[PDB]
């Protein structure tokens, strides 16, 4: 009854960062080695916990949030960061405990003519709270006149599409990101190591 | 409304030549730049979307690039079917859609001076109270040509209309007609009627004159 | 595949309204914005607005906000553009064009399919056949020279007039200029042809002018001048 | 499973730049943050800073921020600690330590890089006898630079009762040391006692015989 | 920044006996997320890099003997060596990794305690060889003593010397757990030939009264 981390990391399709996906992992035995002994990853940043010891530990739940961003924004998926992704799309708390794993997916998420299916939120009335997901598609009102649901003067589309082209520089290429959060409640622990 | 600056207004090139067209986009928080081609009597046809990507069925010779607010449409080698008008369009928030002024890509050829002819008003129109004097400039290139009407050596203003044909299928020349319209009384009050043509192919302006009542 | 078919040409008076339809086929109607774009004679392209065929909401251009109305019938996959309080400078070709919709984001793919266009002529003039006058060849001739002659087709409405020469047997050297709109509101046009001077005595030259809206057909022979 | 290897000993002059390295080898290096710890002679550990080699995210302690530069070459799994102009107070051992994640312990340590910044230049030691008169004898190994110096007795054949004292940094900026040995005083007349001193930086090898002094 | 302090600074305890080291934190290092104290204990032997013993205040690293135990919470932590072994003679550091910048305790030295042993005192005059370079080195050697604390007073014609002496000490010996110490008095030859009596006075717990070893310059 291994934990279904394969269906998270090896998922054929990933979500947009504004609509980031969450998979709850529970009642499972996990082998985190397969993750931290892999050579397929570009970023593997852990916070408040050692992955090398995750197989000796137990947890109530593990949340696996996955999405796609561009390379130069992977730095934003960390506690205490700012910018469009951290403010408007996916925000980590200061007391984050878990790991942030990313790898270049240019061969999968870019295509000739551009892949415009991956979007991120460009405007918002306020910064997101930790782990808040906003899938609003309302025209952003930047001025005094209501927008009446259409784009116009001082009223902008809230979401912006990534221009993923195979010729993009590496910092503008798509990167698939998986954020593992480890939850310990005053309850039985159901995600454990071998 | 706002119009995007397309440059130049007219591009005169030979078949097989490289074509470079410029469009200066307005300032925008976010926008998409597209290029369309329009032939006479047809709807525009999408060539390029997002400044750089060929639309479906667009030949490989068409390409596009963009830096800052300057966007460029390139045709690596012009084909006969490529001579047409080209419009940049910007999709944005405000305005939601903006169009450029258009660039006409015409066929460059050797300079040809126009054959200038003048036609007095027919007897059948004088039998109806109006006089139409016609000036024909035949098979010339380039298209730029100044036509001026003179009645008793006095330059006319605001009483003439011009018509130009499209570039000829065979010799790629233009033809122009300028028609001066007056009342019959005003026609009969004067003698000399002259059409004066200035064109790059003429070492000096050519004047075609007739007196009222003269045969030719 | 994807196809946008518009309704036929219209002629209206400077107070009326016009309603152009645009039937979409070969794709899911509710997926794409329907924009309307107009082009005046010899002018560029001007955006009029878009409609969301799914919700029915619209976004009108600044120039036409107040007298343009865009509607849709999804059951027949048809968009409608009504322009009210028409003026003469509303005379133009009107195109429908589709553009894919993206919830919450600007469309990146542009207007990829257009309709064939609908000519709308707004004028206070009524239907009138043209008067055909000769543009007679010059009576002065050289042995190698070329002569010019033609037909002035004056004071007709509406467009178009078709001009041929010798029942279509004379095409070489023929120039039928685009019509011009006169201050009176009527159209005028000239068709000319260059021929050998030699030929003037032997060859009959006749211009065939046809104006179908007024059912006017005139075959005018242009003759050398009796000096 | 993960190992850190540091560059070798450094002996520099005040004002010179320096860049020492720490290379990782083994599985799971992608998860490791590499910190730098300073230990001045006879003192404790001071955390200077840390870097994640994957994106070169760098954190410094306020006492070393702006004094040193920590960087990383991820293509060769290497972290770097560098100075632009060295001071005498920079003389210390520098350890690279590794922890698989921020807010994690340093479970992997390098062997350490010894750094000596001094006005002094290379110089070989003068060896003087500490003559007996059980008795004690020895050798005073004075005025050498830099460390280290190796001292044996009878080329390793005499080990029992030998105490080689740690070098002291004298006034002179040069080190001095003593190696003593306790012997039966019967020994003195017929047994031969040789201190073999080697100062490899100067390429010096001095073997000296210590005997009772004549009056 | 979180300040750590250790107590005591030095610790001497017999083979197989108990050793206790306290670490105080100026700030809580407990994360209530996973209910763990972000406190680690490291051991460093002479010439060796530090070695991680305990993490999360109470969790032993793999391969650490059970005789090392970590305890405590909040701001009070303790490392307990039940049954001290010879291998465990070392300096021990607590460190917090709750938040960067990471900080260490000042370190606690742990050595073997043994019965009192008085030193063997020897004195060495400067060689004539060294004298002919212009400097006189007088050496005092204390051999195989315990505890390490001792006093070594240099006296030149019964005048006490100050600021002209250097002391060096060996580590605790492998076999007998004793120390040896050298005190070197360095001076110019000009100020060595000015006096006659050179004496080294050693005060130690193993001696009922201080032992003086002396020699007269110009005499054997
Ligand atoms: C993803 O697939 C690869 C190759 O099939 C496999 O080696 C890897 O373990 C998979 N990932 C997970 C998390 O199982």
């Amino acid at each position: 009854n291994l934990c279904p981390f394969g269906e998270v990391f090896n998922a054929t399709r990933f979500a947009s960062v504004y609509a980031w996906n969450r998979k709850r992992i529970s009642n499972c035995v996990a082998d985190y080695s397969v993750l931290y002994n892999s050579a397929s990853f570009s970023t593997f940043k852990c916070y408040g916990v050692s992955p090398t010891k995750l197989n000796d530990l137990c947890f109530t739940n593990v949340y696996a949030d996955s999405f796609v961003i561009r390379g130069d924004e992977v730095r934003q998926i960390a506690p205490g960061q700012t910018g469009k992704i951290a403010d408007y799309n996916y925000k980590l708390p200061d007391d984050f405990t878990g790991c942030v794993i990313a790898w270049n997916s240019n061969n999968l998420d870019s295509k000739v003519g551009g892949n415009y299916n991956y979007l991120y939120r460009l405007f918002r009335k306020s910064n997101l709270k930790p782990f808040e997901r906003d899938i609003s598609t309302e025209i952003y009102q930047a001025g005094s006149t209501p927008c009446n649901g259409v784009e116009g003067f001082n009223c902008y589309f809230p979401l912006q599409s990534y221009g993923f082209q195979p010729t993009n520089g590496v910092g503008y290429q798509p990167y698939r990101v998986v954020v593992l959060s480890f939850e310990l409640l005053h309850a039985p622990a159901t995600v454990c190591g071998p | 409304e706002i119009v995007l600056t397309q440059s130049p207004a007219t591009l005169s090139l030979s078949p097989g030549e490289r074509a470079t067209l410029s469009c200066r986009a307005s300032q925008s928080v976010s926008s998409y730049l597209a290029w369309y081609q329009q032939k006479p009597g047809q709807a525009p046809r999408l060539l390029i979307y997002d400044a750089s990507n060929r639309a479906t069925g667009i030949p490989a010779r068409f390409s596009g690039s963009g830096s800052g607010t300057d966007f460029t449409l390139t045709i690596s080698s012009l084909e006969p079917e490529d001579f047409a008008v080209y419009y940049c369009q910007q999709r944005s928030n405000w305005p939601p859609v903006t169009f450029g002024g258009g660039t006409k890509v015409e066929i460059k050829r050797t300079v040809a001076a126009p054959s200038v002819f003048i036609f007095p008003p027919s007897d059948e129109q004088l039998k109806s109270g109006t006089a139409s004097v016609v000036c024909l400039l035949n098979n010339f290139y380039p298209r730029e040509a100044k036509v001026q009407w003179k009645v008793d050596n006095a330059l006319q203003s605001g009483n003439s209309q011009e018509s130009v044909t499209e570039q000829d299928s065979k010799d790629s020349t233009y033809s122009l007609s300028s028609t001066l319209t007056l009342s019959k009384a005003d026609y009969e009050k004067h003698k000399v009627y002259a059409c004066e043509v200035t064109h790059q192919g003429l070492s000096s302006p050519v004047t075609k004159s007739f007196n009222r009542g003269e045969c030719s | 595949q994807v196809q946008l078919v518009q309704s036929g040409a219209e002629v209206k008076k400077p107070g009326a309204s016009v309603k152009v339809s645009c039937k979409a086929s070969g794709y899911t109607f509710t997926g794409y914005y329907m924009h309307w774009v107009r082009q005046a004679p010899g002018q560029g392209l001007e955006w009029m607005g878009w409609i969301n065929p799914n919700s029915g909401g619209t976004n009108y251009a600044q120039k036409f906000q107040g007298r343009v109305t865009m509607t849709r019938d999804t059951s027949i996959s048809t968009a409608y553009m009504e322009l009210s309080r028409l003026r003469s400078d509303d005379t133009a070709v009107y195109y429908c064009a589709r553009e894919v919709m993206v919830r919450g984001a600007l469309p990146p793919y542009g207007m990829d399919v257009w309709g064939q266009g609908t000519t709308v002529t707004v004028s206070s003039a009524s239907t009138k056949g043209p008067s055909v006058f000769p543009l007679a060849p010059s009576s002065k001739s050289t042995s190698g020279g070329t002569a010019a002659l033609g037909c002035l087709v004056k004071d007709y409405f509406p467009e178009p007039v078709t001009v041929s020469w010798n029942s279509g047997a004379l095409t070489s050297g023929v120039h039928t200029f685009p019509a011009v709109l006169q201050s009176s509101g009527l159209y005028s046009l000239s068709s000319v042809v260059t021929v050998p001077s030699s030929s003037l005595g032997t060859q009959t030259y006749i211009c065939n002018v046809n104006h179908k809206p007024s059912n006017t057909k005139v075959d005018k022979k242009v003759e050398p001048k009796s000096c």
